[PDB]
Formats: C-alpha cells, sequence, structure tokens
C-alpha cells in the first residue's frame, strides 16, 4: 500500500486541509506545485541551488513563527526577488508579527544576496476541506 | 488660500516634503476642518473619503468638526455611517463623540424610516458602553448618554425595547 | 477628485548615434502550465498591437522528460515510480522592430514575465558592409 | 558539522582538488602528447605522482547533499532517490508530477 | 439555507458588476460565456481537472437543489405524503396513476357513446425520443431513487402511453420525453476542387501507425502514381505494399482511370503503405457516388486503424511479457 | 483580544479604477478582490471553496495587474519611448538590398540571483555572398 | 539612398517605470503600502 505524503482514515473525526486531503498522484490534476521556479524546465541550468534554498525556506518560516504558521508555504521566484506567500494564524500580537517581518525580510536578504518579498495572510484557524 | 497650498503639495514629488506623522496628521487636521464649513457637504464628503482613512486617521475633534457640517447641512441620513466609520477609525470609546451623536439623533423628531437607523445605530452606542474597555478601572454611564438612547428607542416602533429603558433611570439615579 | 497634477517626470535625450534596426525578433517562452502561457500571450500581443508591431504567433511542439526511480528503500527492484516534468513552448515573432522600440519592448514583457515561466530573445539585427569590405581595399 | 564524517571527507577531498587543479592540467599536458622527448614525459610522471592522493578528480565522490548516500543519487538535484521522492511527491518541486502516459 | 442562496445571488450580480468594470466591457452583456473567458485570464489556472478549475457562476447552477421546508410552524406536513418517507416519488405515482384512470374512465364513456377521436402518439422513432434517465430523474423530483422504483415508474409510463391519449395526458408524458442527438455514420463529401486549369483533384488525409500520408488524386489522368518523387513500384518493392494501394482502386474499378501523387512521411515500408491506402479512399469519395462511399466504409477502407504500439511497463520485459516467476 | 476588521471589498466602489488597487504583480489577497471565486476539487455533494483561506487561488500566477484597461494605459505611456520603422524597408527584399548583413544575438532571462548564461555569448553572422 | 535611419532615443534604466507610475494614482480604500 503507497504511503507518500497521505493522511490515513482515522473514522471522522480528524479535520484535514485542502493539502493534505490529496494523494501525491493528484499533483498538477487538482492541487498545484508549492513553489514555482525555472531551475527544472527543460533547457535551464541552476536546479540545485533553488532545491537546497526552497528546503531551508521550509525549515526557517517553520521555526521563525511557531505553532501560528497554518499550512505549507508558497515561494515564487520572479527575476532575481523571492516572494515568500504564508498562511499565520491569530496567535502572536501584531506589533510582533511585523518585528518577525522585518526580521525575515532582512535576514534572508543578505543571506541569499537577492531581494526578499513576504506577504502574510491571517486566517482565524486551519482550514478544514473534508471529515470534521 | 488651503487649496492652492494643497494644489502645490500635489505638484511632481513636493508632497515628500509634508514632514513627520505628527506633522502630516497636523497639517490633514487643519486642513479637513475647514473642508467642512467652507465647502459644500458633497464635496466635503468626497475629501472624507479620499483624506481619510488613507492619508490619516480623524482626531475626535475632527470627528466633531464634520458633525457640525452635517448639521448645518440639514442631512442626518447620513450619522449611521459616521458611527460605523468612527468606530474603525480608533474611536470606538471616545466620550466625547459619543455624546454629540445622541444628542443630534434624539435632538428632534424624526420619520419612522430615519428613526430606525438612528436607533439602530444607538443600539450599536448602547453596546459599546457595555463593553467599555475602562471597565477595569472605572465603567461611567453618562446621564445624557442614558436619556437619549432611552428617548431613541421609542419613535421606531421599538415600544418593548423602551420598557427596558424605563428602569435604567432608577438604577443610574 | 483630489488628484496630484502633473506627476510625470520622464526625460529622452535625443542622441545623434543612428539607431539600431532588427531585421526580426524571437520571442520564445517556455513554461510548465499551458494556461499561463495562453493568458501571457494575449498580454504580449494586445500590447504589441497597440505599438504597431505586426507579431505572429505559433504554437512550437512541446516535449516531456521522463525518468524512473525504485518505489521502496530495500529490495523490492519489480516496483518502480516513475516522474515526468513537461515543458510547453511558445513562440512570438516580431519583424521589423527599431532598437529604441525593442528596449521599452522587452523590458516591459520581462517585468510582467510570470513566476513560473522563462523566455529567450533572438535579435537578428541589420546593418550595412565593414569599411573594409564596403571601402575598396583590392 | 556535515551529516555524516565521509561527507567531510568529500569536501576536504574536492578543496584539495581545487587548489592543484590548474599545476595537474599543465603537467598532465606533458604526459599525454607523443612530440615530447621520452626522457622528458617520464619525469612528468615522477612529479605528477608525488602531487598530493586526494588531490585527484577520478576520487572525488558524488553523493546527496542532504542524506549523503554515495549511491542512487540524481546529477541535476544532486539529492538522493528517497528524498526526492519526499520532495516530490509533497509537490515542493516545480513542474514534477507523477508520469502517467 | 435559503437565506444563504439568496445573499449569493446578490453579491454574484455585484461581483459581475465589478468584472465588467475591470475588464472594460459593457456590463449590460456581460454574459456568462463573457464571465468564463475573462476568469480563465485572469487566474489562469494550468490543471488537467476541468472541474477544479476557478468558477464563478450563478448559485443556483453551483450550489445543489435543496428540499424545501416541509412542515409549518405548528409542525403540520404540507403535503400529504410526507410519512412516506419519499413525497415527492409517490406523489408523481399517484397523480400518474390516477391519470390512467382517468383515461380509462373517459376511454369507458367513449366506448359507451361510441366514439374513438384518440390516437397512439408513443410512436417519436424519427425524433429520436428517449425516456428519463435515473439520475435525471432524481434530478427533476429533487429526491434520490431506486433501480426498482425507477423500473415501476417508467412501466407504469408505458402503461399510460399504450392507452389513447387525451391532450392533457401527452403535455404530462412529454416532460418525460427526452431527444437524442442526431446519429449517422455517413461522412462529409469533400466538394471537388479546380486550380490552375486543373480538373477534378481532391486532396485526402490518412494517418496510420506513426505514419501521415497526403494524397491528391487526379481524374483527368492515366493509371500512374508518384510516391516522394519516385515511381511508385520503386519505392514499394514488396508485393504485398502494391497490393495496398491497389485496395481502393480496384474496388472502385478504376486502376487505370486516375493520376496520383502522394507525400509520405515516418514508420517504415507497411505502415507507408497502409497510410497511402488509407488517404486514397478518402480523397476518392469526391469522385464517387454517395452509394458506393457507404459501400466503402462497410469495406473498412474509411476506418482509421486504431491499432498502435503500446509502451513498455516499468518491471517487465515488455508490453505484455514479465519476467520468469521462479516460484521457489 | 485583536478583532478582524471587515474586508476592504465591502468599501470598494463599482466604479473605480482596477489598476490603481494593483499597480505591480502582487500576490492574490483575498480582502483586496471584489471577485467571489472559487476553486478546488468540489466535496461528494458540495462546493468548491470560497476565496479566503484557499491556497489554490495563492499557487497561480495573478494576472489582476495586467487587466486589459490597464494594458492601454500602460502602453499609450510607453509610446513615448520609440522610433518609427523607416517605411522604405517595407518589401523584406529592399531589407537585403540596403543591408546586406544580419547578425543574430541571444539574451537569456532567468530567475535567479545570477544572470550569468554562457550561452549567451554566441554570435551568428550571415551574408548573403 | 531612399532609406533614412532615425535617430537612437537615450534614457536613463529607471525612468522606464517612472512612465508606468505616473499612470496609477494613490488608491482611496488601500491601507499605506
Ligand atoms: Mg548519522
Ligand atoms: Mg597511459
Ligand atoms: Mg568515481
Ligand atoms: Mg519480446
Amino acid at each position: 500500500k503507497n504511503r507518500a505524503a497521505r493522511v490515513r482514515v482515522s473514522k471522522g473525526d480528524k479535520p484535514v486541509t485542502y493539502e493534505e486531503a490529496h494523494a501525491p498522484h493528484y499533483i498538477a490534476h487538482r492541487k498545484g506545485w508549492l513553489s514555482l521556479h525555472t531551475g527544472n524546465l527543460d533547457g535551464e541550468d541552476h536546479a540545485a541551488e533553488r532545491t537546497v534554498e526552497d528546503v531551508f525556506l521550509r525549515k526557517f518560516m517553520l521555526g521563525t513563527f511557531p505553532g501560528c504558521l497554518a499550512d505549507q508555504l508558497v515561494l515564487k521566484r520572479r527575476a532575481n526577488q523571492l516572494e515568500i506567500c504564508a498562511l499565520v494564524l491569530r496567535q502572536l500580537p501584531p506589533h510582533k508579527f511585523y518585528f518577525l517581518v522585518g526580521y525575515s525580510e532582512t535576514l534572508l536578504s543578505h543571506f541569499y544576496k537577492c531581494p526578499v518579498h513576504l506577504h502574510l495572510q491571517t486566517v482565524p484557524s486551519k482550514v478544514v476541506y473534508k471529515y470534521i | 488660500l488651503a487649496y492652492q497650498v494643497h494644489g502645490l503639495l500635489n505638484t511632481g514629488d513636493n508632497w515628500k516634503l509634508i514632514g513627520s506623522d505628527h506633522r502630516r496628521n497636523f497639517y490633514y487636521s487643519k486642513f479637513f476642518n475647514l473642508l467642512c464649513f467652507m465647502e459644500q457637504i458633497d464635496v466635503t464628503l468626497k475629501w472624507y473619503k479620499d483624506l481619510i482613512p488613507s492619508v490619516f486617521f480623524p482626531h475626535s475633534q475632527t470627528m466633531i468638526d464634520l458633525l457640525q457640517a452635517l448639521d448645518v447641512a440639514n442631512r442626518l441620513d447620513m450619522v449611521p455611517q459616521i458611527w460605523k466609520d468612527s468606530k474603525e477609525y480608533g474611536h470606538t470609546f471616545r466620550n466625547e463623540l459619543k455624546e454629540e451623536i445622541l444628542m443630534l439623533m434624539a435632538r428632534d423628531q424624526h420619520p419612522p424610516e430615519l428613526q430606525v437607523a438612528f436607533a439602530d445605530c444607538a443600539a450599536d452606542i448602547k453596546s459599546t458602553y457595555e463593553s467599555q474597555d475602562a471597565r477595569q478601572t472605572a465603567p461611567e454611564w453618562p446621564a445624557s448618554s442614558l436619556n437619549y438612547v432611552a428617548v431613541l428607542f421609542l419613535r421606531a416602533g421599538r415600544t418593548q425595547e423602551a420598557w427596558k429603558m424605563l428602569g435604567l433611570f432608577r438604577k443610574h439615579n | 477628485v483630489d488628484v496630484p497634477k502633473d506627476m510625470t517626470k520622464p526625460e529622452i535625450t535625443i542622441s545623434d548615434e543612428p539607431d539600431t534596426l532588427y531585421k526580426r525578433l524571437s520571442v520564445l517562452v517556455k513554461g510548465h502550465d499551458k494556461a499561463v502561457l495562453d493568458s501571457y500571450e494575449y498580454f504580449a500581443v494586445l500590447a504589441a498591437k497597440e505599438l504597431g508591431i505586426s507579431i505572429k504567433v505559433h504554437e512550437p511542439p512541446r516535449k516531456i522528460e521522463r525518468f524512473t526511480l525504485l518505489k521502496s528503500v530495500h529490495i523490492f527492484k519489480k516496483h518502480r515510480v516513475q516522474y515526468e516534468m513537461r515543458t510547453l513552448y511558445r513562440c512570438l515573432e516580431l519583424e521589423h522592430l527599431t532598437g529604441s522600440t525593442a528596449d521599452v519592448y522587452l523590458e516591459y514583457i520581462q517585468r510582467n514575465l510570470p513566476e513560473g515561466v522563462a523566455m529567450e530573445v533572438t535579435k537578428t539585427k541589420l546593418e550595412q558592409l565593414p569599411e573594409h569590405i564596403r571601402k575598396p581595399i583590392w | 558539522y556535515y551529516v555524516d564524517w565521509k561527507m567531510l571527507r568529500d569536501v576536504k577531498r574536492r578543496k584539495m582538488a581545487y587548489e592543484y587543479a590548474d599545476e595537474r592540467l599543465r603537467i598532465n599536458s606533458l604526459r599525454k602528447n607523443t612530440i615530447l622527448p621520452k626522457d622528458l614525459q617520464e619525469v612528468a610522471d615522477e612529479e605528477i605522482a608525488s602531487l598530493p592522493r586526494d588531490s585527484c578528480p577520478v576520487r572525488i565522490r558524488n553523493r546527496c547533499v542532504m542524506t549523503s548516500r554515495p549511491r542512487g543519487v540524481k546529477r541535476r538535484w544532486r539529492l538522493s532517490r528517497i528524498v526526492f521522492r519526499h520532495l516530490a511527491d509533497h509537490g515542493q518541486l516545480s513542474g514534477v508530477q507523477r508520469a502517467m502516459w | 439555507t435559503v437565506d444563504f442562496i439568496k445573499k449569493q445571488i446578490e453579491e454574484f450580480n455585484i461581483g459581475k458588476r465589478h468584472l465588467a468594470n475591470m475588464m472594460g466591457e459593457d456590463p449590460e452583456t456581460f454574459t456568462q460565456e463573457d464571465i468564463d473567458r475573462a476568469i480563465a485570464y485572469l487566474f489562469p489556472s494550468g490543471l488537467f481537472e476541468k472541474r477544479a478549475r476557478p468558477i464563478m457562476k450563478h448559485p443556483e447552477e453551483i450550489f445543489p437543489k435543496q428540499r424545501a421546508i416541509q412542515w409549518g410552524e405548528d409542525g403540520r406536513p404540507f403535503h400529504f405524503l410526507f410519512y412516506t418517507g419519499k413525497q415527492s416519488y409517490y406523489s408523481l405515482m399517484h397523480d400518474t396513476y390516477g391519470k390512467l384512470l382517468d383515461v380509462e374512465k373517459h376511454h369507458n364513456q367513449l366506448r359507451a357513446k361510441d366514439l374513438l377521436a384518440e390516437k397512439t402518439k408513443i410512436l417519436k422513432d424519427p425524433i429520436g425520443s428517449r425516456w428519463l434517465i435515473k439520475e435525471e430523474l432524481e434530478e427533476m423530483l429533487v429526491e434520490k431513487l431506486s433501480d426498482q422504483d425507477y423500473a415501476q415508474f417508467i412501466r407504469l409510463l408505458e402503461r399510460l402511453s399504450a392507452l389513447p391519449c387525451g391532450a392533457t395526458e401527452e403535455d404530462f408524458v412529454n416532460r418525460f420525453r427526452r431527444s437524442i442527438p442526431i446519429q449517422s455514420k455517413k461522412q462529409l463529401i469533400e466538394p471537388l476542387q479546380y486550380d490552375e486549369q486543373g480538373m477534378a483533384f481532391s486532396r485526402g488525409e490518412g494517418k496510420r501507425k506513426t505514419a501521415k500520408a497526403e494524397v491528391v488524386v487526379y481524374g483527368q489522368g492515366s493509371g500512374r502514381i508518384d510516391v516522394n518523387g519516385v515511381d511508385y513500384l520503386l519505392y514499394f518493392p514488396v508485393t504485398q505494399d502494391r497490393e495496398q494501394l491497389m485496395f481502393p482502386l480496384h474496388f472502385l474499378d478504376r486502376l487505370g482511370k486516375h493520376d496520383m501523387t502522394c507525400a509520405v512521411s515516418g514508420g517504415g515500408r507497411s505502415a507507408q503503405a497502409g497510410a497511402v491506402r488509407l488517404a486514397m479512399a478518402r480523397a476518392l469519395c469526391s469522385f464517387v457516388t454517395e452509394d458506393e462511399v457507404e459501400w466503402m466504409r462497410q469495406a473498412g477502407l474509411l476506418t482509421a486503424d486504431p491499432r498502435v504500439r503500446e509502451r513498455k511497463k516499468p518491471g517487465q520485459e515488455g508490453a505484455r511479457r514479465k519476467f520468469t516467476w521462479k516460484k521457489r | 483580544r485583536r478583532k478582524a476588521l471587515p474586508p476592504r471589498t465591502e468599501k470598494m466602489a463599482v466604479d473605480q479604477d482596477w489598476p490603481s488597487v494593483y499597480p505591480v504583480a502582487a500576490p492574490f489577497k483575498p480582502s483586496a478582490v471584489p471577485l467571489p471565486v472559487r476553486m478546488g476539487y468540489p466535496v461528494k455533494r458540495g462546493v468548491p471553496m470560497a476565496k479566503e483561506g484557499n491556497l489554490e487561488l495563492l499557487k497561480i500566477p495573478n494576472f489582476l495587474h495586467l487587466t486589459p484597461v490597464a494594458i492601454k494605459r500602460h502602453c499609450e505611456a510607453l509610446k513615448d519611448f520609440c522610433t518609427e520603422w523607416p517605411a522604405a524597408l517595407d518589401s523584406d527584399e529592399k531589407c537585403e538590398k540596403h543591408f546586406p548583413i544580419e547578425i543574430d544575438t541571444a539574451d537569456y532571462v532567468s530567475a535567479g540571483p545570477s544572470i550569468r548564461n554562457p550561452k549567451a555569448r554566441v554570435v551568428t553572422l550571415r551574408v548573403k555572398l | 539612398e531612399e532609406v533614412v535611419i532615425p535617430k537612437k532615443k537615450t534614457w536613463d534604466k529607471v525612468a522606464i517605470l517612472q512612465a508606468l507610475a505616473s499612470t496609477v494614482h494613490r488608491d482611496s480604500t488601500a491601507a499605506p503600502y
């Protein structure tokens, strides 16, 4: 039985978001890619550097915003600028959110030597697609 | 004279020389107050929407000036919308602004269609008094505030609501 | 009603250097999703028509890259999980485009490029013969 | 810390190769040409073999940058086959989808 | 959920106005097709599932049909069959059965009066009439049904439709009628083309097993075929391949009455020979009468061959063959 | 605690100009888009999810900043930075007559911190003898 | 000759955005950027 990136059925009491409710074979059929960049095109180079940078942001954003992150990030790379779109719960006061936004934008920009955009959308709770 | 000053500010990049945040708030404070009575309310509302809240947040006294313009212009139908915008503009718990709105709505009798609109606004004002953030230190209900709210819920076909208001006069003396 | 009066201040210094003439300019956009490229073509065509370029749009055939990886982390070599990377193509040809018009059209096109696509430009600049060839030297 | 001692050894090996890359190329040119005298080529073989062992391009090993799996690594993404599926099945790699035809 | 539908209706009209405002069109004629082409542009979703793309339509068409409230404030059910579980289906059955008795009573009275003014209108074959599908019927009564219930209802209509038909009954019956689309297997005859004093030349397209053939046939020449600039005999040394080219012409007894030139690319000797055979069959339909075109289809000339090479599955020696299976 | 303000969609005018809201390419903000848009595969008996809190509408590269109303306004302002192609060079045959040398060059744009592509140094010079 | 090569136009690398910036004005309902 396949087990890749799946949530198992357990009665009807466990909420599941849209991303987690679809099996990996549904990619490019019902759900898109969480990251989009040129590296994985046909005749384009520089695909390994993008991948390692992508993984680091998955680990940095998850740790910078403990508990208040809703689901996976969305990373868009246009020109040389990097846009990070996130869903954040209503946990921290707005003062701390702007502190972390300012902290993240400056630290990443001076680390990857590229401008960084950080756009946040706030939701009251995790969005439930099935079960519950 | 003010339009020439404001017209100069909007030419090219001269808007960057307005000053700091408090200077910007003060600059628009005096300018917006002039827009209330010196010009027709039809154009004053247009400047009210454009300047607020995109550029600056109105002060409590600035809201009073806007209320005076509406009263002179013989237009009280916009009062419920002003209170709704007042809460959004950080004036949810301003005692000075609450008294002015309540007095204006209940100053004179109104047709039933307009009276219901004031009753809905008054009920929202009544809820704000219930959930004041100053209840930790001291909650105060003004004598005038209770009177106008009780009078307001009479002519809007809300006689049942008026009955609950009778007992508030004796409770608050 | 209140608007910033005359908020435009660009300068275009017309020098004396002759402009560069391009015989034909080719733009080839490549991406993963057809819908983005379909919308991007409409944006490029609409902007090109307004500038008066008389462009032609054609779709080159797509190519698909496939590779196979093992399924489990130990033995079980009779079960495979495959993957596929799809690159869809779209070409926009430009003809009789001057150098000055080329610079603005490309930079306007490039700045509005979606995140999931990239493009290649093939510019066929034309010019006269070299001085040595033109000037008779045996 | 790299993920394993083996990965650390590879970094030292790659670093040493880069330092002696040009020097090896110049000497190796003499050996691979038959127009020079045979006496000079024999001396070149002694010098090229006197260089440190780690400064050899063939000794460089391609591993995964995440888990350092010595084999089963795609050269394009520099990732192990297990890690590549882990990233691709979650949709975290652009343009990578399950093949169906 | 009556109010929730009402809220969706009003905001969709407001939302449509905004979409027309930004698109720079006339909001009075911002039709649904215009909405779809606008949405597909603003949000370019590349997804293979047609139902997973962004949508903004009439909430009545989007939200499923909902049951209305079945009882008043005092709890009394509005309909008189609410306690049967399925009020809508049984009310339809009760009305349908009642119409049969009325028709039977009316027919009995007519027989008493010795008059037969009704005719059987069940036969709607030229229109192509079919009864409601179970899925369609469930969306008309807004209630789930079962196979046994559906079959019983349809058979009852047949009894109603087999009796003398009245005007009121036919309107009742026709609500349950559906029209099939036009069914036909005739091909579209390509009209003859004339070009540069050239008379009676037609063009055909054929494809078989990764091999496309382009055949243009002239009706004013002798019997010869020029494939890729060379004679067909040189290009098709195999006797079987030259038999394939004969097959269309020999079937029509016009072996030497047509001059052709062909251009076929890709595939092997047999793939090209089959492709050229297919292209001639379609290109020769112009010169042949319609009746023999049907004869052409019955012989299999005009139907494309769907047999293409399959893939190789991962873990098997070939398309179907698997590795040796050692039991122990 | 802190509450959630109503979205600006309510205060959005009916006839306000859209491109002023989105001057540059920005991600889909549910509060900043008056359009009620739903996407995502629906439940067995239901409707696709709403525009608030939906990731499917966030992955897509939006084209709200390139509306046809904005495109005409954008392009018309750019018409200053242009010069006309000489009218005498209408037919392609005349282009060869007056200019017998054509040169092919390539420039590549890709998403990343570097622009250096080693395939951009090629030059193709074609001359009609 | 019947062909006249037009003279090129030279502009700074940031002036192109300011041309587009002129078309877009401030937004009434938008919070500060
Ligand atoms: Mg270990
Ligand atoms: Mg040797
Ligand atoms: Mg090796
Ligand atoms: Mg075999």
